[PDB]
């Protein structure tokens, strides 16, 4: 595939995306599975002002992935940026 | 064993031959170094004197008879590239050389069912007999026995997997600048290790020749510029820029005014003596950047001159615009960990494993020559340690997660020591860790610092949808970042020019009611922007175009957004504020340089457009924030409001944990399709946020109701199923039908409604308006700002909760989903598209 | 419990001549009881008690009969906990001896006594939730 | 080199690579069998003597190279010989147990996650007590269906009822160590007021002081290799040569009855099979006496505790320390020749029948 046509071919996907977005639930159970056990994310940045999704990602870990993260040893750091902008930015309180 | 090491004699009558023998060689032959001396007996104070002619002739081949195994030939051009032989990664080789380094990392050992990884301190060893060819030519002349290793550095290209064994890799090297310094000639040589053709790395290393050289004609240097970034703000600007030959563009016509023009300009200089030089040109393209914080080619530097005192292109991006560095160091250092590491008592393990040998490791007598303190040890081992202790502590013994890894030999080490190496996190460069390190000896003396790019966890941005939006949203951000600031004033800019109001005033003050007022000509223009603003919607195939702001027309003077508490919680202004702010954030991180290439991302509701106008910078901040005002006032007229401005439909967060442990999902999704077919009215499961712990239910208000009143009749309690499930749904909607229209929803044990919101967003009830939203969508957002490598593997859609991938079963996913025909259409014309 | 078996052990070790009689009364004996199984702190405390023979080992809080009270006193009771054979020394019965000719309980009482049929030992613990076995666990002042 | 090293304390290598089993086998085995020369050469008895007093033999994992070889000395002319075969066996299981799977670097978040845990050093053995074997086996079972295949861990030492150890990756370990603690209750949790039903089990786990993982998968491609070495550099055992019943580690039946090669039942014994203590520890005897390493730290000290009450003594061979208790015997107690020396532990069934 030409990169001219993956432009095209990906431009219309995202439109798509974005126009059914509105119209159709939000997957956030699949989302959550995805970027959890698919990729096995070690760090969670929640952009908010406050932890809504940076809570929710936490509960869905306390309830699905305990034995999953003990296991293969997952140090899963849920950071929200409105209370964690230390540990996301590196800042450590001497 | 003793073998000999040297032989004294004379070849005649007056030249002394000290052979100096290497019996540590590739093949196990020894190799003489013949050092020839005459002998005067006239002058019989100084009766003995070095035969300079041939020397480093001499020298050169014993060490390309150690290194290289070629045919000697010092006549190349050292311009010319350096092809090393293929070389095969071994299992043996990769455990010799990590038990010789000390590299102990879990990656690099054999394990079952897992491949088996090689260091990145391997690309020395694979590419050792080119970059070390690299300073042989007789061009480059000087004294290998007094050569010093000054650094060695590895950087692995974006998207290159870690070396492996078993894998093919080629090495390229080139002399990226060789010049005569005052105290001796330094050679940069860059080894590009390529796999499958693709290129893996790049190994640098710099080399001193020790000594005086005056040969600047066969001297060059090449230096890649740092990026420099000029605003142009006025036509002055223009015509300083246009003034310069070298600064050409392909478009003459080209309006550079307020805009921002990146120049990535390599110089090239050839050397007449130590000051000037001979020729000097720079050349790079000069990009401008589009709003969408994209660097686009629109020109290029090319500027070529003969004798020159210094390069005048550097001079002026200097003095008027401004280095761009991409390190961004932190607030304050953060120390990781002091670490003590040996030097072994022989340098041969290293030698033998790495192809490296140079005698001054392993020979007393090179060493004794060569005037150092003794058989040092090799710098490289030195580096291969550090780095092993790097990714074992700063990376936590992940080695695909370092990529770059500079290391700067400041002294020698020798064998037998106890380095003392300080790791500390300096910086991020690109979403890597910047690590710095000073290995000092046991006398406190520095003997190697250098930097490490090690690359973060795997990092995800889920960016928050609505709900959360309160007075001073990002307001600190405002008052701190630069990115932030720029983000928020190109925003309330767009907004005041456009509609006439401050989203950053309502932001910050939370207004109850704001009046746009249509006087002048800036209030007509803003009047005809209000007027254009229709909510378009494709009912039973018939396209109605209903106008929102009815009531504004050409003699309306003024309009005003009426809020309850204030205008903040409103659709219209809470998602661009909540976008902007999401949008500020990570603009603060990317200056900061927090941002992993790598890094996935999702978003809830107009989180999505966020995160694509965050990551993937699909529209630009203006674009971004028209397409989600737009959205947001369609949602002001995309249900029937009656007189009060209240609609009949709305949202409850529903909890199937806290009516029953036996309600599962699959438990929920039955009882509200039930309810909804049973009852007739409107009613869907929107958000899957948590399994069996946090959902949430759109559609009308009354049936919400019933919903609730039904969970909470389950919670109180414990085909024939169905039929009872109806009759609880019947019950329920014949207790909430009465109701009048404008109902409060009442919090059940389970459901709690969410305040301010009125209209069933990610529900089926809004399918009719996907196509003009769709194609809103897609004058807002431009192909050619579309970028498949950021969106691909990264972007999470909230259709298909999948990775984002062009691949026709993502096609047909969103088909499964959602038909459509444009997909339709793709999916069938797919073999076309894929030729 | 074992703090309580532990002082007692302590005080016959102070004491090794004069006779000690630890009268071990699990949770599930009536009047007032503890939270302890009857059984574990007996299996993870009897060496230690036979370390010192002035110790008398005295089981109580669940007996009524001797076909219940034989495995106890051969020891054999351990063998279905799958340690060595645990003999015990003597034994006590107080809820048994309440409905005796010779005791001062009302003959109603002990109407209401033998009307309690009584739980195995593995369910007394339901005691603290539900009157089990006729009975139930009440808190004192 | 040993000599140098016991001659010059100074300059001996770190406790690290003296725990690596290339060494820690053969010097473990050397320990042993320095025990028994010093037990025998005291009593002045030749070691095939003081085996034919010797009821039986047998060793938990390494040792039973030892009491094998030990079964098998007949005198002092030939006691090297047989010293020999057990210093090769040990040797060369170590060093190929350590091919198979070597150690590596485990990650220093790990590292101080568990040394702020209370937890001592990740090792690829990790020793759980006060736990039952079946709860065990589920936490087991509930890291692996998550591990992949190369990377399990197993119960490697059922030691007793409430006592096992689980082998395998020192990561997975780990990783089971974090879903113990999760599941484990604070040490000091007075539970005196909750009914025992509803008490939450607590525990001990630790790491053993090994650097491989013993009785694992991990170690099942070293066997082959360990017994054509042993054909090579020959060490075998023969039934025949054997003369007193040498108890199998995993299913506790003699050697000597063993129609396939003692060898190599010894060496899958090491690094396959797991070792079931409680199985082996069938034999009817009146006195143990330990030869292993660690004294009161040791196997004896745990055999004792498996065998309290049942009219078991046990005699730490290897140490002479006094035991307060008096309920496990130490090396004076087989060289007294007084009353004391003779010292029966109390059984429960017959001295309070
Ligand atoms: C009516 C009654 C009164 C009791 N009074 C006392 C008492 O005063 N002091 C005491 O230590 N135990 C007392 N106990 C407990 C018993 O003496 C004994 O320790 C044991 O719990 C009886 O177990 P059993 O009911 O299963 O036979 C009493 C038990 C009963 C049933």
């Amino acid at each position: 595939m030409k990169p001219e046509v993956e432009q095209e071919l990906a431009h219309i996907l995202l439109t798509e995306l974005l126009a059914y977005q509105f119209a159709s639930p939000v997957r956030w159970i699949e989302t959550q599975d995805v970027f959890l056990k698919d990729f096995n994310t070690e760090r969670v940045v929640e952009i908010g002002p406050s932890p809504t999704l940076a809570g929710m990602a936490q509960r869905t870990l306390k309830n699905k992935y305990e034995s999953y993260d003990a296991a293969l040893s997952l140090h899963r750091e849920i950071l929200c940026y409105s209370k964690d902008a230390k540990e996301i930015y590196y800042t450590p309180d001497p | 064993e003793l073998k000999p090491t040297v032989i004294l004699k004379l070849l005649k009558e007056n030249i002394i031959q000290m052979e100096m023998i290497e019996n540590r060689t590739m093949d196990g032959k020894p190799v003489s170094l013949p050092l020839l001396y005459n002998f005067n007996p006239d002058n019989g104070f100084a009766p003995i004197s070095e035969v300079m002619e041939d020397r480093n002739q001499r020298i050169k081949e014993m060490y390309w008879k150690l290194w290289i195994d070629e045919p000697f030939n010092l006549d190349f051009d050292p311009r010319d590239v350096i092809k090393g032989k293929d070389f095969e990664i071994t299992a043996k080789e990769v455990y010799d050389f990590t038990h010789a380094v000390g590299n102990n990392c879990e990656d690099f050992v054999s394990r079952p069912d897992r491949t088996m990884l090689a260091p990145m301190d391997f690309a020395i060893v694979v590419g050792w007999r080119a970059i070390i060819k690299a300073i042989f030519p007789n061009t480059v002349d000087g004294d290998l026995l007094k050569l010093v290793h000054l650094s060695n550095g590895y950087k692995m290209i974006p998207g290159a997997k870690p070396l492996q064994v078993g894998d093919v890799v080629s090495t390229t090297a080139v002399i990226e600048s060789v010049v005569n310094q005052p105290t001796g000639k330094i050679v940069d040589v860059v080894g590009t290790l390529s796999r499958n053709g693709k290129p893996v790395m790049e190994v640098t290393s710099s080399f001193f020749y020790r000594g005086n050289y005056t040969d600047f004609e066969n001297t060059f240097q090449k230096t890649v510029e740092p990026v420099y970034q000029m605003h142009i703000k006025t036509s002055k600007d223009i015509a300083v820029l246009r003034s310069k030959e070298w600064f050409q563009l392909d478009d003459e016509d080209f309006d550079l005014l307020n805009k921002t023009l990146t120049f990535e300009t390599e110089t090239e200089v050839t050397f007449k003596n130590a000051n000037i030089f001979s020729s000097v040109k720079c050349f790079g393209p000069i990009k401008v950047e589009l709003p969408t914080k994209e660097t686009v080619e629109i020109g290029i530097v090319d500027y070529e001159a003969g004798a020159s005192h210094g390069n005048p292109v550097v001079d002026f991006l200097k003095r008027n615009g401004s280095t761009l560095e991409q390190k961004v160091n932190l607030e304050n250092p953060i120390p990781i960990a002091v670490l003590d590491s040996y030097t072994p008592s022989t340098n041969e393990p290293y030698a033998r494993v790495s192809g490296d040998l140079n005698p001054i490791h392993v020979s007393r007598h090179f060493a004794s020559y060569a005037n150092l303190p003794g058989t040092i040890t090799h710098g490289m081992f030195s580096s291969a340690s550090v780095r092993a202790l790097i990714e074992n502590w700063a990376a936590d013994s992940v080695s695909s997660r370092v990529r770059g890894y500079t290391c700067q030999f400041v002294d020698m080490v020798l064998p037998n020591t106890a380095l003392k190496t300080s790791i500390q996190h300096v910086g991020m460069i690109n979403g890597r860790k910047l690590i710095k390190f000073e290995t000092r000896n046991e006398d406190d003396v520095v003997v190697l610092t250098g930097e490490a790019e090690i690359e973060q966890p795997v990092t995800t941005f889920v960016f928050t949808g609505q709900g959360s939006q309160e007075q001073g949203m990002g307001m600190d951000l405002y008052k701190t970042s630069k990115a932030a600031q720029d983000v928020w004033n190109r925003a309330d800019n767009h907004f005041k020019d456009t509609y006439g109001f401050s989203i950053l005033d309502i932001v910050i003050n939370n207004p109850v009611n704001l009046t746009i007022h249509f006087g002048g000509e800036k209030g007509k223009r803003i009047r005809e922007n209000y007027s254009a603003m229709i909510f378009e919607t494709i009912v039973d195939g018939k396209l109605k175009t209903e106008k929102i702001f009815k009531e504004i027309n050409e003699h309306s003077t003024s309009y005003t957004f009426r809020s309850e508490k204030g205008l903040l919680s409103a659709t219209q202004f809470t998602q661009p504020a909540l976008t902007l702010m999401e949008k500020a954030a990570f603009e603060d991180l990317k200056s900061k340089g927090l941002i992993p290439a790598d890094a996935t991302f999702a978003g809830h509701s107009l989180g999505e457009y966020a995160a694509l106008a965050s990551l993937a910078d699909v529209m630009s901040i203006e674009s971004l924030v028209e397409v989600v005002f737009y959205a947001g006032m369609t949602m002001q007229v995309a249900v029937p409001r009656d007189e009060l401005g209240r609609s009949n439909y709305g949202m409850i967060a529903i909890n199937p944990g806290r009516v029953a442990a036996s309600f599962s999902q699959e438990a929920l999704q039955y009882v509200v399709e039930r309810v909804g077919k049973r009852t007739g009215w409107l009613v869907e499961i929107v958000n899957y946020n948590v399994e069996n712990q946090q959902y949430v239910a759109a559609g009308d208000l009354r049936a919400l109701d019933t919903v609730t009143n039904v969970l909470n009749f389950i919670k109180l309690q414990k085909e024939e199923v169905e039929g009872h499930l109806f009759e609880i749904i019947d019950e329920a909607s014949k207790k909430s039908a009465v109701k009048p229209r404008p109902l409060k929803l009442e919090r059940g044990f389970a459901c709690i409604p969410l305040v301010g919101i009125s209209v069933p967003f990610h529900s089926t009830y809004l399918m009719n308006g996907v196509k003009p939203f769709k194609s809103f969508l897609k004058k807002n957002i431009i192909k050619e700002n579309v970028k498949v490598a950021r969106l691909a593997g990264k972007y999470i859609p909230n259709l298909t909760a999948k990775p984002f991938q062009v691949t026709k079963e993502y096609f047909q996913d969103v088909y499964d989903l959602t038909g459509s025909e444009p997909i339709k259409e793709i999916i069938d014309n797919w073999e076309k598209y894929e030729q | 419990s074992i703090d309580a078996i532990s002082q007692v052990i302590n005080i016959a070790k102070a004491h090794p001549n004069f006779p000690i009689a630890l009268q071990w009364t699990g949770g599930r004996g009536g009047g007032h009881h503890s939270f302890e199984d009857a059984h574990t702190p007996m299996l993870q405390m009897y060496s230690k008690i036979r370390r010192h023979p002035n110790i008398m080992l005295i089981f109580g809080s669940g007996f009524g009969s001797a076909d219940d009270t034989y495995p106890y006193l051969t020891g054999e009771w351990s063998t279905k906990f799958d340690y060595p054979p645990m003999p015990f020394d003597g034994f006590l019965f107080g809820s048994r001896v309440m409905i005796a000719k010779e005791v001062k309980t009302s003959p109603d009482a002990k109407k209401c006594i033998a009307a309690c049929t009584g739980v195995p030992d593995d369910k007394w613990e339901q005691t603290y939730k539900k009157p089990t076995g006729g009975i139930v666990t009440v808190r004192s002042e | 080199n040993i000599l140098e090293w016991l001659e010059n304390p100074s300059n001996t290598p770190d406790k690290d690579y003296l725990l690596s089993i290339p060494i820690s086998c053969p010097l473990i085995g050397v320990i042993q069998l320095a025990h028994y020369v010093v037990t025998a050469k005291l009593l002045g008895f030749t070691p095939g003597e003081l085996r034919s007093y010797l009821k039986g033999a047998t060793g938990h994992a390494q040792g039973l190279v030892t009491a094998v070889a030990i079964a098998e000395t007949d005198s002092w002319e030939s006691f090297f010989v047989s010293v020999r075969k057990a210093i090769t066996v040990l040797f060369f299981i170590g060093v190929r147990c350590y091919e198979a799977y070597p150690n590596t670097s485990l990650p220093p978040s790990i590292l101080e996650d568990s040394l702020e845990n209370n937890e001592g050093v990740p090792s690829p053995m990790l020793s759980i007590s006060n736990l039952t074997q079946e709860q065990v086996q589920d936490y087991v079972n509930k890291t692996n269906s998550h591990l992949p295949a190369g990377k399990q861990v197993e119960i490697s030492l059922v030691n007793g009822a409430k006592n096992l150890v689980v082998s395998g990756p020192p990561q997975s370990l780990y990783g089971l160590n974090l879903t113990l603690r999760k599941a484990k209750a604070p040490s000091g949790l007075d539970q005196s007021r909750i009914p025992f039903s509803e008490r939450k089990l607590k525990f001990s786990n630790r790491f053993l002081p090994v650097a491989s993982p013993f009785h694992s998968h991990l170690l099942v491609p070293a066997s082959d290799l360990i017994n054509k070495d042993l054909v090579k550099n020959n060490v075998s055992f023969n039934a025949k040569d054997i003369q007193i019943p040498v108890y199998d580690t995993f299913d506790g039946s003699d050697l000597r009855v063993l129609s396939g090669s003692i060898s190599e039942r010894i060496v899958d014994c090491i690094i396959r099979l797991p070792v079931k203590w409680e199985t082996t520890t069938q034999f009817k005897a009146t006195h143990i006496l330990d030869f292993g390493p660690g004294g009161a730290s040791g196997l004896g000290v745990l055999t004792h505790r498996n065998k309290d009450g049942t009219g078991v003594r046990v005699i730490v061979a290897g140490t002479l320390d006094i035991n307060p208790d008096d309920d496990y015997g130490f090396k004076q107690e087989i060289f007294d020749v007084t009353s004391n020396g003779l010292k029966k532990n109390p059984n429960w069934l017959e001295e309070y029948h």
